[PDB]
């Protein structure tokens, strides 16, 4: 009985609480799911980009923040239940009850991670680690291992921290093709640890419309600051889904082969600020763009670039109302922890992220194009100013990955 | 990571 | 285009 | 008796007037022919438009009528298609390793690609014609010598001409002969024809094949199917960012060369500079590479006159009804020919497949001297087509495909 063709009576959730929610050709529940993500997602990026300044890069996966507060919400409990399911907009899948929302990650999930005969490996990985003094509750240990895949791996926290650092930050590195380092920093983890809860997520892909390396060459890029730096340009002609939206704003949809994930890039015009378009978009205004989507043949310049970012998600989510899960006095996890121990509550939450784009990925390529007579009227797509990048699952319509380049250069 |  | 986040 | 197999020494060459790596230098000889030749006929057309031809074939048929030329028009001749640079000492001797090559082009065990050539002459029914050179012609250049009654049948004759050459080109060739260049005087035709089909030795999927419009130089566009496939290929960007792809056919032996020059960059220049070794620098450069290969489901056809192009070339007597000397043809009947015109014409269509490519070219004596009869259209961005034989070096057909919308 595998989760992936059960239905959901084929798997019992017995969470230890639930809470009730309030008011195409795939699975009505898993999109509902997905469109919840990405209200997340939008609107954690929003404040995330709001707390910024201009010129820095952003990038992160939402994905994974959702999955690993989902992980965490299977032994939540009262208001840090409800937090949870609101702050994640989980609680916008109307009259659906907490517990169910794990069923359809779960569906989710298998889809995103197929593994079929495809071109672009999207891989993930959950796993729990836990004091091995600590005794954890049966149904949170079977729990996040058939929804998520997390098992449970005892480290001795208390006796030896740095070794079940190091033991955790291997762990990491291999499940993302040593592109996530040591997550945890030597200081972290001691012997008030109980535990560490971990989501992985990784993605490669191949252009399926090739950039010659032959064609890329330096460019001045425009800063937020006003300033010039120089940088790889990439170079096409060629047919994708675009749309000249708002007020100049350009969308460009770059597909992955496979077609399942694209790469999708929003160019405001050079006279409006990446801010302003920042701060106006809104999921449903984001869903709108993504759809009106149409193939055209355009000219595209876009930098290579390599962008890494880490921070700590506790404050942004504060702000956002994830209050009671970091308060040792409001906090309610009774769930996880077997036999009370009611104060077990958040500490901290990080989010560590890798993106590099160029041709070919990992030179050795060259493209000809023979007989090709184009309208001397073509559109272009010039990014060398900032503008945002997603990754999403396509059928699924799932954000991946999202983040803002304002500075590609080295 | 998540440290509870 | 390569990528990887961790929470 | 086999001119393929046989020694210099067996084969009597019995011309009337005189002027192994031999085969080599003639291919030489052949390749620069064709280089300079390309260039005076772009000279004579619009950048854009297209341009197909068989250098191999045109060097055939006037090497055929060479057979029977004298004094100068024997040396210009002997000039003009450079058979004067292969190390030999007599005017004779260059057609036995013509011979040699036609051997090894048309006559192999292997076959992977079609490549056969067939030469005919059609002289006038009323006239005795020279015994030894019906005799050298049919031996060299397997060219038999038709009847025809040019004296009272003209336009019987020459339909009867382009038929034969239609049969000899599956049907590409379908005109060589435009309609009043055989007359009541016409003593002779020479003809030449090649015909070659080849399957890629890598082809492309159809479903990879998309439509994409294609806009004129001036004025709109029109559709386009554009193949796609990717591979490994001998390729090379060289100066100025102009590309060279090899598209090799089946056994390797025959190969099809594009050369683009880089977007927004005239082709012009290049061809100016195009030369026998410049070609071969390209090709020495060519490294196998990962690539992306886009490329038209198309077909061309040109056909037009030679006479004068090849008149600026040197070639001037032999089209000269005073001048031209042309005494071993005819023995007894109406002689002192020259030659009223010469044509071409030629066939290229690619596919998914592999490729086609036909030509015929034929060499008129003493007809009506036609108007260069042309069929304009410009289009745009041409690139520079070569079908190559790699081991003999030779030059069978070179273009510049410039409107896929065919
Ligand atoms: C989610 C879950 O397992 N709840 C059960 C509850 O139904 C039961 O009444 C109690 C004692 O029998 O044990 C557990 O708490
Ligand atoms: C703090 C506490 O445990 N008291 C009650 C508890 O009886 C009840 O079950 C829970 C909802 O699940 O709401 C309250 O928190
Ligand atoms: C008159 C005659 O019939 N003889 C000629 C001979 O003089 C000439 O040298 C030769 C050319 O190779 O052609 C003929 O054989
Ligand atoms: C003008 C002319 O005919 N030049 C000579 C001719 O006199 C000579 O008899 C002949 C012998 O091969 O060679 C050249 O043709
Ligand atoms: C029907 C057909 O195609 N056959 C004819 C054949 O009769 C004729 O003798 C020949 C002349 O070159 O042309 C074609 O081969
Ligand atoms: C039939 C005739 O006119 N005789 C001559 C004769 O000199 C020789 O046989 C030949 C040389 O190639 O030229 C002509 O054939
Ligand atoms: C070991 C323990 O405390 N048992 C509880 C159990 O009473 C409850 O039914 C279940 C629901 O999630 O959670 C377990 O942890
Ligand atoms: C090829 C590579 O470097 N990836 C390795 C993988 O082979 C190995 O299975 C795993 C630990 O077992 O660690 C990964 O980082």
């Amino acid at each position: 009985v595998d989760i992936c063709t059960a239905k959901p009576r084929d798997i019992p959730m017995n969470p230890m609480c639930i809470y009730r929610s309030p008011e195409e050709a795939t699975n009505r529940r898993v999109w509902e799911l997905s469109k919840a993500n990405s209200r997340f997602a939008t609107t954690f990026y929003q404040h995330l980009a709001d707390s910024k300044n201009d010129n820095d890069n952003i990038f992160l996966s939402p994905l994974s923040i959702s999955t690993a507060f989902a992980m965490t919400k299977l032994g939540a409990c009262n208001d840090t239940l409800q937090q949870l399911m609101e702050v994640f907009k989980f609680d916008t899948i109307s009259e659906k009850t907490s517990d169910q929302i794990h069923f359809f990650f779960a569906k989710l999930n298998c889809r995103l991670y197929r593994k079929a005969n495809k071109s672009s490996k999207l891989v993930s990985a959950n796993r729990l680690f836990g004091d091995k003094s600590l005794t954890f509750n049966e149904t949170y240990q079977d729990i996040s291992e058939l929804v998520y895949g997390a098992k449970l791996q005892p480290l001795d926290f208390k006796e030896n921290a740095e070794q079940s650092r190091a033991a955790i930050n291997k762990w990491v590195s291999n499940k993302t093709e040593g592109r996530i380092t040591d997550v945890i920093p030597s200081e972290a983890i001691n012997e008030l640890t109980v535990l560490v809860l971990v989501n992985t997520i990784y993605f490669k892909g191949l252009w399926k419309s090739k950039f010659s390396p032959e064609n890329t060459r330096k460019e001045l890029f425009y800063k937020a600051d006003g300033e010039s730096c120089s940088a790889s340009m990439m170079y096409q002609e060629g047919k994708f889904r675009y749309r000249r939206v708002a007020e100049g704003t350009q969308v460009l949809e770059l597909p992955f082969k496979g077609d399942d994930i694209t790469m999708v890039l929003i160019l405001p015009k050079p006279e409006k600020s990446l801010a302003k378009v920042e701060k106006e978009l809104t999921p449903e205004v984001l869903q709108e763009w993504l759809d009106e989507l149409e193939e055209m043949m355009l000219v595209v310049h876009m930098p290579r670039f390599r962008i890494e970012d880490g921070f700590s998600l506790k404050e942004q989510l504060q702000d956002m109302g994830l209050v009671d899960l970091f308060s040792p006095e409001k906090s309610k996890l009774p769930g996880i922890v077997a036999e009370g121990r009611d104060d077990l509550y958040v500490s901290d939450a990080f989010h560590k992220a890798f993106l590099e784009v160029n041709e070919e990925g990992s030179a050795s390529t060259a493209v000809v194009i023979a007989g090709r007579s184009l309208n001397p009227n073509r559109v272009t797509f010039k990014a060398n100013r900032p503008f945002l990048v997603f990754i999403r699952e396509v059928p699924l319509n799932t954000i991946i990955f999202m983040g803002r380049v304002a500075n590609p250069c080295v | 990571w998540m440290d509870f | 285009s390569e990528a990887a986040a961790s929470t």
